[PDB]
């Protein structure tokens, strides 16, 4: 793209924490599949 | 043409992108749109988002307010006018709104809070309880345990329910936190205005102290009400165990919170001037003053305030006050932080004189964390280090040797640490685009040109701070929605896999897909811990 | 003043409702909101002109013959 | 197979008027001018190339077609084409609107000083039912100036003065007015930043003093970005809609006209051909954003950067910045002398067939005139009772009766056809004198065919035109539908136009020679004989 | 958008001269495109001419919706209408 | 244009039949004048739907939907058997509902000989 | 009629009148569409000075109302036509069931 | 063969005044209901009858009559096919698709959920055994499975140029199906 400027790092790959985004997903699904949703 | 790097956010949606993108990815599509109106316009009623949607009816509207009432999202305001006519008002909540932020690392926090008991009850005693609450709302104990059949185990919750009320997180119900913070004191401050006679004017007003005086007054066990309370805590049934009363509902407290969470930056500033152990005895000083702690900002001097002055000026010398006469956090004796001898004093000591402003102000010899005379520097020294990681670390010495003076010339940075008119005057228009140079000029001219002018170069507080903290809020907003798109491209894969709970194509899509979800969690945490800063004083 | 003076066939589309040419909205790049409708070709340059500078003289449709 | 094809006829129900955002003008465009200026004119035709006004944009000749829409010089509508300037300016035709609404923020917080039940009560008072624009304006003065009277925000703990212009385009703020002693934290730190840099190097600031400080648009750009989406109904901003908010008024993107906007004048047919001011204008811009985007790649010496952005402010100023004539052109009239003639009558004026032959009316065929226009298109465009041009029922072109196709083409004649005939007699036609004073200047009467090339008339009629007539000139316009043709003449014409609205009096009667024509009969030595009143009354009638 | 009925009419009886010239040339374009005719006419044009003999006939089938500033169509038939 | 009600009025082979046959009685014939775009369509259909009434219909159809009465059904089905059945004794192994459930052979063999006397 | 006596001058345009398009053909213009377009106006076509611009019919004079031509039909022919298509397939759908 | 009732305007021109209002609306709506497939409705044949007409309105520009009507019209679209008495359309390295005759063919059934038991040859001649066969020119049973709508979509001026130099997409009613059962397939497989 137009912008390669340098290094806004802090953005690395190494997670060490998946459990972390599963408990994020897991609570995501849970307030998906509530009795409220108020959908469309 | 081929607009593919997301330039048409641009310009549309700060500040409330943020707010409409945590809720559609939790409730739906229909409370975005009710959410998108009660930030954009401010107080209007039930028929006035009704007018305003056009595409939702009373019958849509009202059912969306209930789900947005159970997880705290809008405030009731309750009114009326001079000739009658009560009706019902609505705010938007951004309390709420944060507990649908973080989500998942408030369960962080409280797996990795309690003692001894490690790995054998933090699965599924109170990691399912906690985000029960979270996800639910205002829960009670009694339509809880109605879920589980032939309680055998039915005081192993209680246990855990008795320890985590004990020190901070779950409270009773919103019975406060539901009215905003501007009527609780608009109301208070006419009805301890209207009942005082007609009496001597004396410089015609007088009651601007005296009751309001007495709102202060009844500010405080306003707010108090919900901290540690001994109406639910200290139930002593007899020849029984110990318990809290389970009829009344409870919520969580994003007040405790928060003051935990601070703790995280403390530690991150300790790793700074000392080593590791020591570090270590003042992360245990300091995890042993948490519910205690003066917390961010009370709701006193966050609105209302109209700028006096003097009271201005001795709001923040009476929390000197209250940061020097405290029930017990001041004891920061020997006895009390190295259970929970001359070594550990020792270290304290230097931490003392580690010179950042904390474990300061000592006189007799028992310490104390100075928190308010902490918070610039807390919100300096990590503002330093983002243009350091980003930009550079030469700019990050230029935008300190702004602030070393004030209001530096044009000939002194050159003066220092580098030569003139290669890089200095080069990163400075790196700087202006996001306030922190705040150029201002000076001509000796008639009409304020810019040729016979110079330059003053003063690094102008509350400009930084706010710029950058709006960054990073369109930062967070940027990656849920990016992240709710892709999710568009799995609407035919992942409501399928329900049937079932081999195309090795799918092993590069299905199982390619979900790393590529898990790692804009992995640094929205992370952009999470960095924007906290700027928002705890 | 219109039809034996500046007579002038041009499409505007329902939803953003600015104009493109004949086919093609040049914003909503779906384009099937675009409604076929005479105008004056002065309001055309009236049009441009404004929209040229930093205002947006966006036509709002309604039908003829409702009830 | 085919779909259903639908279509309602619309109309035009209102004007939303909005100011485009920065997505809203690249999204229209085409192309960006690319930081390019040289035009490209290479050596094959010095023709107009990328980075310039291209083919991606409006054409302006007979060869190089768009290639966007395939069209020549009369079948391209436009486009327009996006240019981003580097160091985002300020905006001069929303200049008072950007003083109105940096009046009535805080300049720390950026957010309203207003308090909050005087808010609530010009938020009741704004959302009223009938709302005039006058009633408007008068509440966002009420709130400006309640709003300017207020010296302490509330939100923060800064002090708040005066902003106004630089006694160009300069905005100037004033943090301190007067000179009093209140116990404020920033006057302290003010006055010992400036003793700090006066005793430092008595130089620089040991001449003058209390300036003011400076107001960049970089700097009020993002304290327009960091209000709030609320608080616009009280700034006048409408913002519920995404296209307009309080910081979509300052310079970031500027949309560049199509080339049917400005057109290559018509002093030329000679090569390296001329163009308007407005594409060298924004040549300019493109030429001194360039030097701004260079000084921002390298760092470079002096403070030709901030002179420079002032230069280009003044030049995008001056881009969009420096009546009520007549205007339109309408097809088939003419403007021919005028002549006396009281043999006509005074619903009709007389019409040379020289200019009864090129204006043309056209007529559908149908079942009651088949008789007549097959002998119409029988006599051609050159004897008088004929016609010109012919078209189609099916649209085949618009043939015209002068080359070939002779009288087997008025054989066919199907019943949707349209002929074009010639001005005959019994036609209704408006008519008109260029100094229109009252709605007695443009009436509408019957034709009549005759010799020599004048617009003669009764002067029964001159009256209302006000006619004097020593060589003065008339228009004169032919309607070209069946429905303007009937309002001509039912509540325009003359005979149902015998008084003047403005008192009532017939204002069109009888003129000069028929008073003394009329006194000399009535007058009592006039005793007449059937060798003369006989002829008397012949010649009357 | 509500409908006046015939017994409720309070508008004008007569017929106003700006609906004299509207109605007229609206059966001069329809008799332009081809419509029936419903008047003894001679052999002649110019179909404005030959509406102003219905009009003094009172055979055009058409009636004048007389609109009030909101909705009350009031239908008005141009047979009752009277010079 | 705009829809009112897509489900609407559930009609019949045949009268679509009779319908198509009395709209080309209002104009010339399909049949006895054979020796504007629509009339395609118009012979198409009644050519194709009478393929199975080869080797009168209109009361003896209502004779069948009164004799339809006899065992109870759901809703399209009888209209599917109605517009079907050459009646051997195997079809209801393919058109009638759950195939093996409630029905005995010896009744789907005679509503079948009764349909094959009907046809 | 507005409740003071204001003329009309270059700043008495401003009566009532929000049409943006009619307050164009004054002099000392560039002020009149840039409020217009900051302050939102709404801008209902209902004037004869903007639809001879748009090119809409006018509201006043021979615009006044509309001719419709009435298409003299009755009840009669307006009728649901109906011959043997639900008077059973109702009936036997609830027979025990 | 459903009744479909929906409702629209339409206009009569001044030369057809000479009729009636009812057989003028009938000749106005054959012309857009013609064989003019209706977007995710189905196809329409005819029209049936007519209901609440209005009085008939008039722009001035036209000088015809708009009127809106309200009409119930045979849309051919079966909601499950339970038999289809058509024949063949065309083989190929595919499943078999049919002509339902005299209207369409666009009737399709893929060979993922048929007989098990057959297979295709790309010698142009199909021959199967799991008995006697199917083949060219026989009238083919079979059932109706799945009916997804496709869209009209428009494309871009600048594509069209693009479309017009060196030179496609099926209809909105797009039929499937699949053939399980035991003896269907074939009339004369039975008798
Ligand atoms: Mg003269
Ligand atoms: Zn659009
Ligand atoms: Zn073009
Ligand atoms: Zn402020």
């Amino acid at each position: 793209e137009f912008p390669s400027i340098p290094l806004p790092i802090n953005g690395p790959i190494t997670n060490k924490e998946r459990s972390l985004a599963v408990k994020y997903i897991n609570f995501g699904k849970t307030v998906k599949d509530g009795p409220f949703y108020t959908g469309s | 043409v081929m607009t593919i790097s997301s330039l048409e956010q641009r310009t549309l949606n700060p500040d409330l992108f943020l707010y409409k993108e945590l809720v559609k990815a939790h409730l739906g599509e229909r409370a975005a749109s009710v959410i998108g109106m009660l930030v954009a316009l401010g107080r209007l009623s039930v028929r006035e988002l009704v007018e305003k949607i056009d595409g939702m009816d009373v019958d849509s509207v009202k059912t969306t307010l209930v789900s947005l009432t159970q997880l705290r999202c809008v405030k009731y305001l309750q009114e009326t006018a001079i000739s009658g006519k009560k009706t019902t008002y609505y705010y938007y909540n951004e309390e709420g709104i944060h507990i649908l932020l973080y989500s998942g690392l408030i369960i962080d926090e409280i797996i990795t809070q309690m003692r001894v008991n490690d790995e054998e009850e933090h699965k599924q005693l109170v990691a399912e309880i906690v985000q029960n609450v979270i996800s639910l709302g205002s829960l009670t104990v009694e339509d809880y345990l109605s879920s589980v059949t032939s309680d055998s185990m039915k005081y192993t919750i209680s246990s855990l329910f008795v320890q985590l009320c004990e020190m901070g997180y779950l409270i009773q119900i919103s019975k406060l936190h539901y009215t905003p913070i501007e009527d609780l004191w608009q109301f208070l401050y006419e009805k301890h205005y209207k009942n005082i006679p007609r009496n001597s004017p004396l410089s015609d007003l007088k009651k601007r102290s005296q009751a309001k005086m007495n709102a202060k007054t009844d500010f405080a066990k306003i707010i108090n009400k919900p901290n540690e309370l001994s109406q639910i805590l200290t139930v002593d049934p007899k020849t029984s165990l110990r318990i809290v009363k389970p009829t009344v509902s409870l919520t969580i407290n994003l007040d405790r919170f928060m003051k935990g969470r601070r703790s995280k930056q403390l530690i991150n500033l300790a790793k700074t001037r000392v080593g590791s152990v020591t570090a270590q005895v003042y992360k245990i000083a300091l995890r042993l003053t948490e519910q205690k702690s003066p917390k961010i900002r009370d709701p006193l001097t966050q609105t209302g305030l109209l700028q006096d002055l003097e009271e201005a000026k001795s709001f923040q010398d009476e929390a000197e006050l209250v940061e020097e006469k405290t029930p017990g956090l001041t004891f920061n004796a020997i006895d009390l932080a190295r259970h929970l001898a001359s070594l550990i004093n020792s270290h304290l000591k230097i931490l003392a004189s580690s010179n950042f402003p904390f474990l300061n102000e000592t006189k007799p010899g028992v310490y104390y964390v100075p928190y308010s005379k902490l918070m610039p520097v807390l919100k300096s020294s990590v503002y330093e280090y983002v243009i350091a990681s980003t930009l550079g670390p030469s700019a990050m010495r230029l935008s300190r040797c702004i602030r070393d003076n004030k209001l530096v010339s044009e000939k002194i940075i050159n003066s220092t640490a580098l030569m003139k008119e290669k890089d200095i005057r080069s990163t400075l228009a790196s700087l202006i685009r996001y306030n922190s140079v705040e150029i201002q000029e000076v001509p000796r001219t008639a009409d304020r040109s810019a040729s016979r002018a110079v330059f003053l170069f003063r690094c102008k507080e509350t400009h930084s701070y706010n710029f950058m903290r709006q960054n990073l809020e369109w930062n967070m907003a940027n990656l849920l929605f990016k992240k709710e798109k892709l999710k568009q491209e799995n609407s035919t894969l992942l409501k399928k896999a329900n049937r079932d709970d081999l195309l090795p194509s799918e092993l590069n899509q299905l199982k390619m897909v979900n790393e590529r979800e898990l790692n804009v969690f992995a640094r929205l945490s992370r952009l999470l811990s960095l924007w906290e800063v700027f928002q705890m004083a | 003043l219109m039809i034996s003076s500046d007579a002038f066939e041009v499409d505007v589309c329902d939803k953003c409702g600015l104009m493109g040419y004949s086919g093609w909205c040049t914003t909503c790049k779906s384009a099937e909101n675009i409604i076929k409708m005479t105008i004056p070709y002065a309001a055309k340059l009236l049009f441009q002109e404004l929209l040229s500078m930093n205002i947006a003289p966006r036509l709002r449709l309604e039908d003829i013959f409702q009830q | 197979k085919e779909v259903v094809v639908s279509e309602t006829p619309k109309r035009i129900k209102g004007l939303e008027f909005s100011a485009l955002s920065a997505a809203d003008i690249v999204a229209q465009s085409e192309v960006e001018v690319s930081t390019r200026d040289l035009f490209d004119l290479e050596k094959d035709r010095a023709p107009k190339a990328n980075g310039a006004l291209d083919p991606k944009m409006g054409v302006s000749s007979s060869s190089l077609e768009c290639a966007t829409c395939h069209g020549n010089l009369a079948s391209c509508h436009g486009h327009f084409g996006h240019l981003k300037l580097a160091l985002p300016v300020f905006h001069i035709g929303y200049f008072k609107a950007t003083i109105q609404i940096l009046q009535g923020i805080c300049k720390n917080c950026s957010a309203i000083l207003l308090s909050e039940t005087d808010k609530r009560q010009f938020l009741h008072e704004l959302r009223r039912p009938g709302v005039d624009n006058l009633r408007r304006m008068g509440i966002l003065k009420k709130i400006l100036d309640q709003c300017k009277k207020q010296r302490r925000c509330l939100h923060c703990g800064a002090l708040n003065g005066v902003v106004k212009k630089a006694a160009a385009l300069k905005i100037i703020h004033d943090t301190f007015r007067w000179v009093g002693k209140k116990s404020a934290p920033e006057k302290d730190i003010w006055v010992g930043e400036w003793k700090e840099v006066l005793a430092h190097n008595p130089e620089l600031e040991r001449y003058v003093k209390r300036c003011m400080d400076d107001l960049n648009p970089l700097k009020t750009l993002n304290l327009f970005k960091q209000i709030k989406s609320a608080d616009c109904e009280l700034l006048g901003i409408d913002a519920t809609v995404p296209s307009g908010r309080p910081e979509t008024y300052i310079w970031r993107y500027l949309p560049a006209p199509p080339v049917c906007i400005r057109p290559s004048v018509m002093m030329q047919d000679s090569p390296a051909s001329n163009e308007d001011d407005l594409t060298v204008k924004l040549t300019e811009i493109v030429w001194t954003s360039s030097l701004i985007k260079a000084g921002l790649d390298k760092g470079i010496s002096i403070n030709n950067m901030m002179e420079h952005w002032d230069y280009l402010q003044l030049t995008v100023a001056m881009y969009i910045n420096s009546g009520n004539l007549s205007g339109k052109r309408v097809d088939f009239s003419g403007r021919t002398v005028i002549s006396p003639d009281p043999n006509l009558s005074i619903d009709e004026v007389a019409v040379p067939d020289r200019v009864a032959k090129v204006l043309t009316y056209p007529e559908k065929v149908t079942r009651y005139n088949r008789h007549k226009l097959q002998e119409l298109i029988v006599n051609g465009p050159n004897v008088h009772p004929g016609a010109n041009y012919l078209l189609k029922r099916n649209e085949d072109a618009r043939r015209n009766l002068r080359y070939g196709d002779r009288m087997k083409l008025a054989k066919n004649l199907q019943i949707g056809d349209v002929v074009e005939r010639h001005l005959e007699d019994g036609d209704v036609v408006l008519f008109n004198r260029q100094p229109s004073l009252h709605r007695l200047s443009i009436l509408s009467h019957y034709a009549k065919i005759r010799p020599w090339r004048t617009f003669r008339l009764n002067e029964c009629v001159c009256t209302p035109y006000n006619a004097d007539f020593d060589g003065d000139e008339m228009n004169l316009h032919v309607p070209q539908t069946e429905e303007a043709r009937a309002e001509a003449i039912n509540l325009m014409g003359v005979k149902n136009n015998l008084l003047t609205p403005k008192s009532g009096e017939p204002i069109i009667a009888a003129t000069q020679d028929f008073i003394t024509g009329s006194y000399l009969i009535s007058h009592k030595d006039s005793f007449y004989d059937r060798a003369t009143l006989t002829q008397l009354l012949s010649m009357m009638s | 958008e509500k409908a006046i009925p015939k017994d409720q009419r309070a508008t004008t009886p007569y017929m106003t001269k700006y609906e004299r010239a509207r109605i007229l040339g609206t059966r001069a374009l329809q008799i332009s495109m081809n419509a029936p005719v419903f008047v003894d006419l001679e052999g002649e044009t110019d179909p404005l001419r030959i509406a102003m003999k219905e009009l003094a006939e009172k055979k055009i089938p058409l009636v004048i919706r007389r609109y009030l500033p909101d909705g009350s169509f009031e239908d008005w038939s141009v047979e009752e209408l009277i010079v | 244009m705009k829809v009112l009600e897509e489900r609407n009025a559930f009609l019949s082979d045949y009268e679509v039949l009779k319908f198509l046959t009395d709209l080309e009685k209002k104009h010339l014939w399909d049949q006895k004048s054979l020796a504007p775009e629509l009339q395609g369509i118009t012979r198409n259909v009644v050519n194709y739907l009478s393929i199975n009434k080869n080797f009168m219909s209109d009361e003896s159809f209502a004779e069948l939907m009164t004799k339809l009465n006899s065992f109870k059904l759901f809703k399209a089905e009888k209209l599917q058997i109605v517009n079907q059945l050459p009646a051997n004794m195997v079809h209801l192994y393919s058109i009638v509902e759950e195939c093996d459930a409630r029905f005995d052979e010896k009744t789907i063999e005679e509503m079948l000989e009764i349909i094959s006397g009907y046809a | 009629y507005k409740g003071e006596v204001l003329g009309i001058t270059r700043f008495g345009l401003s009566k009532m009148r929000d049409s943006v398009l009619q307050l164009a053909s004054f002099e000392k213009t560039t002020d009149h569409l840039f409020d217009a377009a900051f302050y939102m106006k709404k801008d209902a076509v209902e004037g004869v000075s903007e639809c001879i611009i748009l090119g809409q019919t006018m509201s006043i004079g021979t615009g006044s109302f509309k001719v419709v031509k009435g298409t003299n039909i009755s009840e009669k022919d307006l009728v649901p036509k109906r011959c043997l298509f639900e008077s059973l397939s109702n009936e036997a759908a609830l027979k025990a069931n | 063969f459903i009744l479909s009732k929906i409702a629209d305007l339409v206009r009569i021109p001044p030369d057809q005044f000479h009729r009636d209002t009812i057989s003028a609306i009938t000749h106005q709506l054959n012309n857009k209901f013609a064989n003019k497939i209706i977007p995710n409705v189905g196809l329409c044949i005819t029209i049936y009858d007519l209901l609440t007409v209005e009085e008939g309105q008039l722009k001035p520009g036209d000088g015809s009559s708009y009127i809106n009507v309200t009409f119930r019209a045979v849309v051919f679209k079966p909601f499950l096919g339970e038999i289809v008495t058509g024949w063949i359309s065309k083989c190929t390295a595919e499943g078999i698709k049919v002509s339902l005759l005299g209207i369409f063919d666009d009737i399709f059934i893929p060979q993922n959920m048929l007989f098990e038991g057959c297979y295709y040859t790309p010698e142009e001649s199909a021959w199967i055994w799991p008995k006697l066969y199917f083949d060219v020119n026989e009238k083919i049973r079979f059932r109706i499975e799945r009916e997804v709508f496709v869209d009209v979509k428009p494309k871009s001026p600048k594509e069209r140029e693009l479309e017009e130099r060196a030179q496609e997409k099926p209809p909105a009613y797009a039929l499937l199906g699949s053939c399980q059962t035991d003896g269907m397939g074939l009339v004369s497989w039975w008798e």
